[PDB]
């Protein structure tokens, strides 16, 4: 969009820091509740708390209107394809929230039927844990992605984030390599 | 014969599925046996049913189709013959005496370990009007996994039958379309089988990993 | 129990198998570790869940792990009814049948 | 970690020594991770350990 | 079979006479709680947790020790509550003075105290007084860690120290409430079978040092497996962490190692992954041995082994599955289109293929460890069972102690091995024995029906001994065993991989074998030109004849001649080595390619008994066995070696079969004069002492410090000749070098100097370059 | 011309290994392999969009996208994409890998030939 191709002075760096605000205070969710942690989603948008607090009253039903997926829930193998439809079925710029540890790794149910993470079948922004996480570990993770999407670049930023980004994580050893006082 | 059904052997002590951690306590042979077939005054209201069914029955088609019959912790199951499977139900659905309207379901069980027995679909009746229940248990070979469907009997099987099917293979032939309901169509294997591995990932760990539950030991 | 440092074993437990009972110890490490081993056989029983009759088949080997566990779930069976009540009607009508049918998914897929 | 029904505990003892002591005794846990993406919080480690050293706090 | 029978319980069964309670109580699947009892060891009766009431005897009865008699009747705690009161009462006994160590002992959720106080045991303590302490833990050996509190005082590991091992280096010490097991004062443990304790333990008294705190049952992948060490192919439970092996515990096979292991099999497993592992195809370039990828490396192998033609020779070395080494000599056959292969690592002869040729090669399960058990006189020719195949040494123990088994050795000197057997020595220098063999012909001993000779491998260093050998075992009627040292070697001459074999035992030199395995290879015709020795082919290379080298898994100083071996991988101009590890040969090889370890391949050896013994990978790795990449060579040089897997390469041995013809010739060698020493030399004896310093046994620092320290051994008289005394350290030496090891004077015969073959501070062939029954110069 | 394969995975020891498996010219009867090693969804995608590629192996593992979400994503998004092989850190991902639509599928861990063999026949 003309909104990235600014030059990279100033006028780019208003533009990302009004559009990264925009973003993060109209954050809406798809509804696309899963399991468990559907039901702590709704919790959430419940009276107790208030999501619509932070601009999330919206559960946009159609993919189209929703720039938030809260996978909220355990992607077995015959819903991947369907979670992944929805997910590219979103209009960009969309993030994933990987809510609770079905979502996010797997959790407890480490088998054939469930995916073990949906970072397999789309990009995750955020991993929440819990099962499922309570209302306040979600807000907290929705925070944590508004911090993320009010520190985002664009356009000619956005080209040089994403090589640092991939410089920097070309380097970092393996999960299994982090062999510490493990013997 | 009236010898229990024996799915799984035990050898030696502490429930070891291997050779063991300790020399000298694997030498034991303790079959798992399954409760053989009660003798006869079956306790509650189960010796008036299954006397009224045999009574519903010949003595002839009675004995060719009843298998078993086994009470444990006060749950009467019916070990039915294959085949005859249809023909019993039928009877236990009508009779006013039996009258079990409602079948809650099918339940695979795979036992690899029981020769020419190794898949047992589990019918839970329950009769309202009388309110009792119990559970019929159809043994079908590994082989020849196919078991007559109870549809026409009792159309609530029709998922349970089909679940059971993509869990278990067991193949309820006459039933509609056995199509797979849980698992994808295109999905290999039926995993609620033993013989099918659990599919699990090693839970990753800074510098280390656990392999999933089935690869680690057990007892 | 809790303490001031959050929800734990009681350290009167602690005190039990860590200081006196010997065989308090073993009990607790094996019932923890191993856990009980239940006498082989069957049972299938029923409580009434607040969508129907939840059932239960319970096969055990004599082993300290469940041989099977089958959820006979109500609303995997209630889910038969969406042909009948939603055949013939309006297609919001059908939600509305879905809706009073129910169904939570995950004893559906279990 | 026995008792996790997620593996998502890992527990890797050592030999307490005088020229190195973390815990009373001869063992200590010198390796101790917790994959929070496999925690269902379900409470079963607590009521495991034998010494108390796990907790579950408030904080979430 | 008298069948007696009797009711346990209200049950009735029939077992065979002199059967003891506990065993037909197992039989029939009733669990009486024991501790002391064993199916393996005498019975002690000592701990009496198995007590058990029987019909007309007023005390309980030790199930574990009461012989069934005819028509008993007994009930166990599953019926007689008596019996419960005594066994349950027992257990808390056992429990008072036990500490409170659950969460802290390795047995822990292993533990057969914690399992039969959970099944028959009281719910709570009812002992408030002090508990029996003893500082803890102590060790026994660099291996094994004793905690005496937990020991409770069953004897296992004494009863197996003494009567499976001769090695009663711990014994039950101190007394009454004080009693605990002990080593002497500081003489350590000092078994090659102390592991066996560690897994014969019921509590964490004993434990493995190197297993310490490394992981709880639960955190174990569990594999079956065969030790890659020796012949002997026991079966072993290997138990890996996190990817690592942490241990290797005994398991059961009662045709084989009934359920014990030597320190070497049971922890010599770390040799993967002392960091010289090879991790990834290696290449020479500029001299400069540098990190490859599969493509590039198997592009150049393939260029140098089809530029080298049928100039090339494979070295299969002892280290082999039957598969890889089944693959090695269909590679060598027809993918270089030669004969030039040898699986012998080590001192050998043409005698030794021949008599492999016409007595093992094709000839499996002819004689078998339950006959070893039986058989009235066994001999040992060039052969130290407790050194070289320790599970053989504890069957032949065994006969020893049950049905009166009469051991003979042909040695120098009597090795403590043989001692533990009661065998007699046949004095005799190295070299010497096909003498004795032939002086043995008419020995009645061997004349009993049911005799066996054992024949070592090093017995092929001699010449005329293989041959005489043979003789004997005809002309008495006994029943001759060859039992080598590696575990490959059966393995591979059931794969051909001898010059003058193939695969099935059938001779090259014959056309209808030739014709038979080229029919099951879809080829026209093996190469007919009589192959070249290990031997032939090192001393070939030596001479710039050789064109290329395909060596597998071989260390050169264990060769005869080592710095001849390594001139010829130099001198040769193409050098294709499958390493697990970096070595001379990888250091001076031209193309490196890593196969995987046992632990990380699926395969089967062959013990010397021709009993298969295989084995399903336990670790799951990116790393492939020398199967694949020998297949795969092949494929990329152009020729179809059918060997994906171990699974294709059984089937084929399957398919070639038996070779069922004319079994080849005996090798009827004529037994040359041996050389004579003069005033202040010797000729050599040796052996590799198990615990040596093989490469296999790598990394393992307690197992090494449990080794045997090397010493030279000499007759009174010649260490008197040599002006040597007892304990002062003794140098012999030859050309290449010298091995100063500490004199034990031996009874030995004199003019004989013995040292271990590759023990540390001894690598024989490395600094003498000779091999047993050589000449070596002796002095002070 | 070289070839040109994008291997994709956060895991630098799995770059390694493909990168191991595949020498620089794989098949000598084939041309010269040049490697472009990619840590992160996002610059896998703008490779990709830049194009020029005879083949991408995707690791199924990569922790914030998967290498399988990363195939179905080049294949609805680069017109004329090339052909994608995937490493499954499942055999029961096998049937997410067929829906992934990559050409091919290889399991962890890496087995060198399998994947030599697989890519040579898809860069054939
Ligand atoms: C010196 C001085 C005084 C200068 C003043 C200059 C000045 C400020 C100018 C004023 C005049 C203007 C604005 C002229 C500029 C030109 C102009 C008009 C541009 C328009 C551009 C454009 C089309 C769009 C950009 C944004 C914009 C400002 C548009 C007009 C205003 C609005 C509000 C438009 C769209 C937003 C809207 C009405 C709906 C959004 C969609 C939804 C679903 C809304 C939120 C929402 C709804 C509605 C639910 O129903 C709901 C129910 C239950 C739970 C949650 C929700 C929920 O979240
Ligand atoms: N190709 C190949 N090489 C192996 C294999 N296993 C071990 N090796 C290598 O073979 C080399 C020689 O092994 P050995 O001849 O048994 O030497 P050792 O370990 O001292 O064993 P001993 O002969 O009993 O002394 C070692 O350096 C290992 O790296 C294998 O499976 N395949
Ligand atoms: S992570 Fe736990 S709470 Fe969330 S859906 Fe999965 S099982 Fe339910
Ligand atoms: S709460 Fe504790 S026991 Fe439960 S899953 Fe998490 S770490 Fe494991
Ligand atoms: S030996 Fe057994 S009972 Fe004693 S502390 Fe160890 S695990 Fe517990
Ligand atoms: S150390 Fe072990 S085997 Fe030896 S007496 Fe003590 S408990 Fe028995
Ligand atoms: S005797 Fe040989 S095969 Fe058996 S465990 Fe010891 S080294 Fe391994
Ligand atoms: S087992 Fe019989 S007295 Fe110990």
């Amino acid at each position: 969009g003309l909104e990235e191709r600014l030059p990279g002075g100033i006028l780019l760096s208003t533009v990302e820091t009004v559009a990264g605000y925009v973003r993060k205070g109209s954050l809406w969710p798809a509804t696309f509740g899963l399991a468990c942690c559907a039901i702590e989603m709704m919790s959430t948008a419940g009276p107790r708390f208030d999501i619509a607090r932070f601009g999330m009253e919206r559960f946009s039903a159609t993919p189209r209107q929703a720039d938030l997926m809260i996978v909220a829930g355990r992607v077995s193998q015959k819903m991947a394809p369907v979670l992944r439809q929805i997910y590219d079925q979103m209009v960009e710029p969309k993030w994933v929230l990987a809510m609770g540890v079905c979502a996010s790794s797997g959790g407890m149910f480490n088998n054939y039927a469930v995916v073990q993470g949906v970072d397999h079948v789309v990009p995750v922004d955020i991993y929440l844990p819990g099962c499922p996480p309570r209302p306040e570990m979600l807000l907290h993770a929705i925070l944590k992605l508004h911090d993320k999407i009010q520190q985002m670049p664009l356009g000619v930023n956005r080209e040089e984030a994403i090589r640092e980004a991939e410089q920097a994580a070309l380097a970092v050893p393996p999960t299994i390599e982090l062999k510490g006082l493990l013997r | 014969g009236d010898e229990p059904e024996i799915i799984a052997v035990r050898r030696g002590m502490f429930g070891n599925r291997d050779t063991g951690d300790t020399s000298g306590y694997g030498r034991l042979v303790r079959p798992v046996a399954l409760p053989g077939s009660t003798p006869r005054p079956y306790g509650g209201y189960f010796d008036a049913v299954m006397d009224r069914l045999a009574e519903v029955l010949g003595e002839e088609r009675y004995a060719m189709s009843i298998e078993r019959v086994v009470v444990y912790r006060d749950q009467l199951t019916i070990e039915v013959s294959r085949v005859q499977l249809p023909a019993v139900a039928s009877v236990l659905r009508d009779d006013p005496d039996l009258r079990f309207e409602l079948c809650l379901g099918v339940s695979g069980v795979h036992y690899p370990e029981d020769t020419g027995r190794e898949l047992h679909a589990v019918y839970p009746l329950m009769s309202i009007t009388h309110n009792r229940r119990i559970q019929l248990e159809v043994a079908a070979p590994d082989a020849d996994p196919h078991i007559p469907s109870l549809y026409a009997v009792y159309p609530t099987t029709d998922w349970h039958e089909r679940e059971t099917y993509d869990f278990f293979g067991i193949i309820f032939d006459g039933h509609p379309s056995l199509t797979r309901i849980e698992m994808p169509d295109d999905w290999e294997g039926h995993p609620q089988r033993k013989d099918y591995p659990l599919g699990g990932i090693p839970v990753e760990y800074h510098g280390a990993q656990i392999p999933p539950p089935d690869q680690r030991r057990s007892y | 129990k809790l303490g001031p440092d959050g929800l734990g074993n009681s350290p009167e437990h602690i005190a039990k198998i860590m200081g006196r009972s010997m065989e308090g110890l073993i009990h607790h490490f094996k019932l923890v570790t191993e856990g009980i081993r239940v006498p082989p056989g069957q049972v299938y029983v029923a409580v009434e869940s607040p969508r129907g009759e939840l059932g239960v088949h319970m096969v055990s080997d004599g082993g300290t792990r469940p041989y099977r566990v089958h959820y006979r779930d109500p609303s995997f069976t209630n889910l038969q009814a969406v042909a009948a009540t939603c055949e013939g009607g309006m297609v919001a009508d059908a939600i509305a049948a879905v809706a009073s049918i129910d169904p939570v998914m995950g004893g559906v897929d279990r | 970690a026995w008792a996790c029904p997620a593996d998502a505990i890992y527990v890797e003892g050592a030999d307490n020594t005088a020229d190195e002591r973390y815990s009373p005794g001869e063992r200590y846990g010198r390796v101790y991770q917790i994959n929070y993406l496999r925690c269902i919080g379900c409470g079963l480690c607590i009521e495991a350990c034998p010494t108390r050293a796990l907790t579950m706090t408030t904080e979430y | 079979v008298e069948m007696v029978s009797l009711t346990i319980d209200d049950h009735e069964i029939s077992v065979p006479k002199g059967t003891l309670l506990i065993r037909a109580a197992e039989l029939m699947g009733i669990q009486i709680p024991r501790f002391c009892d064993h199916p393996l060891l005498d019975p002690v009766g000592a701990c009496r947790q198995c007590l058990v009431e029987v019909e007309g005897q007023r005390k309980p009865m030790a199930s574990c020790t009461t012989t069934v008699m005819p028509d008993m009747v007994v009930r166990t705690q599953f019926t007689s509550e008596a019996a419960d009161k005594a066994q349950r009462g027992v257990m808390e006994l056992l429990l008072i003075n036990h500490p409170l160590d659950c969460p802290i002992c390795d047995k822990g959720g292993e533990c057969p105290l914690q399992n039969q106080a959970m099944s028959n045991g009281r719910p709570e303590t009812r002992f408030e007084d002090v508990k029996r302490t003893f500082p803890k833990p102590i060790s026994i050996s660099s291996q094994v860690l004793l905690d005496r509190e937990r020991c409770v005082l069953c004897a296992r590991c004494t009863r197996f120290s003494s009567q499976i091992a001769g090695d009663p280096f711990i014994d039950l010490m101190e007394r009454g409430a004080l009693q605990q097991v002990g080593i002497g004062q500081d003489k350590p443990f000092q078994s090659y079978f102390s592991g066996n304790t560690v897994q014969i333990c019921p509590v964490g008294a004993l434990t493995g040092t190197a297993y310490r705190f490394r992981a709880r049952p639960f955190d174990l992948v569990s594999s079956p497996s065969v030790c890659e060490h020796c012949a002997s192919g026991c079966a072993q439970r290997t138990d890996h962490r996190r990817g690592k092996v942490l241990r290797r515990l005994a398991g059961d096979e009662p045709e084989v190692n009934e359920e014990w292991n030597c320190d070497k099999g049971r922890w010599a497993f770390t040799y993967a992954t002392v960091g010289d592992r090879i991790t990834t195809p290696m290449l020479r370039d500029g001299g400069v041995l540098r990190p490859a990828s599969w493509s590039e490396a198997l592009t150049v192998a393939a260029a140098g082994l089809l530029t080298a033609a049928g100039s090339t020779g494979v070295l299969v070395g002892g280290r082999c599955t039957v598969e890889d080494a089944y693959a090695y000599a269909k590679f060598a056959r027809m993918v270089l289109n030669t004969n030039d292969v040898d699986f012998r690592a080590r001192p050998h002869s043409a005698e030794e293929a021949e008599f492999l040729a016409a007595h093992v090669a094709g000839q499996t399960m002819g004689l078998r460890y339950a006959e070893l058990e039986n058989a009235p006189t066994v001999l040992l020719a060039g052969f130290e069972p407790e050194e070289e195949s320790p599970i053989v040494f504890l069957r032949l123990r065994k006969g020893v102690r049950k049905n009166g088994v009469q051991v003979v050795a042909v040695a120098p000197w009597a090795s403590r091995g043989l001692t533990k057997l009661a065998g007699t020595v046949v004095p005799t220098v190295p070299g010497d024995e096909p003498a004795a063999l032939d002086g043995m012909h008419d020995d009645d001993r061997l004349r009993r029906p049911g005799a066996v000779i054992l024949v070592g491998e090093r017995l092929a260093t001699s010449p005329g001994a293989l041959s005489a050998a043979v003789r004997l075992a005809a002309a008495t009627g006994a029943r001759l065993a060859w039992i080598p040292r590696r575990a490959g070697e059966r393995g591979a001459i059931e794969a051909g991989a001898l010059p003058n074999l193939l695969p099935g035992g059938r001779p090259v030199d014959d056309a209808d074998a030739r014709a038979e395995v080229a029919r099951a290879w879809y080829i026209s015709a093996l190469p007919e030109a009589p192959g070249r020795d290990t031997a032939a082919i090192l001393s070939t290379a030596a001479s710039g004849h050789l064109a290329a080298l395909l060596v597998g898994g071989v260390e050169l100083g264990d060769l005869p001649d080592p710095e001849l071996a390594v001139a010829a991988v130099r001198t040769t101009p193409f050098v294709v080595s499958l390493e697990l590890r970096e070595s001379a040969v990888t250091e001076l090889a031209d193309v490196v390619f890593p196969v995987a370890p046992v632990v990380e391949k699926a395969g089967s050896f062959l013990n010397w008994e021709g009993r298969p013994r295989p084995f399903a990978p336990s670790l799951k790795t990116n790393a492939i066995p020398d199967l694949r990449v020998l297949h795969y060579l092949a494929d990329e040089i152009g020729v179809d070696l059918a060997l994906p897997t171990a699974e294709a390469a059984d089937a084929e041995l399957a398919q070639l079969g038996t070779w069922g013809g004319a079994r080849p010739p005996a090798p009827t060698a004529p037994p040359t004069a041996r050389p004579e020493a003069g005033s202040g030399q010797a000729v050599l004896a040796s052996w590799r002492m198990l615990l040596d310093a093989g490469r296999l046994q790598d990394g393992e620092p307690h197992l090494a410090g449990t080794a045997v320290r090397p010493v030279a051994r000499m007759s009174a008289a010649t260490a008197a000749g040599i002006g040597a005394s007892d304990g002062a350290p003794v140098t012999v030496s030859t050309e290449r070098g010298a091995v100063t090891l500490p004199l034990a004077v031996t009874d030995m015969p004199d003019g004989v100097v013995w040292l271990p073959m590759n023990s540390p501070g001894s690598a024989v062939h490395q600094r003498l370059g000779v091999t047993a029954g050589a000449v070596v110069s002796i002095g002070a | 011309a070289p070839l040109r394969i994008l291997v994709y995975s956060d895991n630098p020891r799995t770059r390694e290994q493909v990168r191991l498996a595949l020498g620089k010219r794989i098949h000598p009867e084939l041309p010269e392999i040049e490697y472009v090693d990619v840590a992160t969804a996002p610059m896998a995608i703008s490779q990709m969009d830049a194009g020029g590629f005879d083949l991408a192996i995707l690791d199924g593992e990569a922790t914030p996208a998967g290498g399988m979400g990363v195939a179905k994503q080049v294949k609805d998004e680069i017109d004329d994409c090339p052909p994608i092989l995937v490493l499954t850190g499942r055999a029961d991902d096998a049937w997410l890998a067929k829906w992934s639509r990559a050409e091919a599928a290889v399991p962890h861990p890496i087995d060198p030939i399998r994947l030599s063999d697989a890519v040579v026949s898809l860069l054939r």
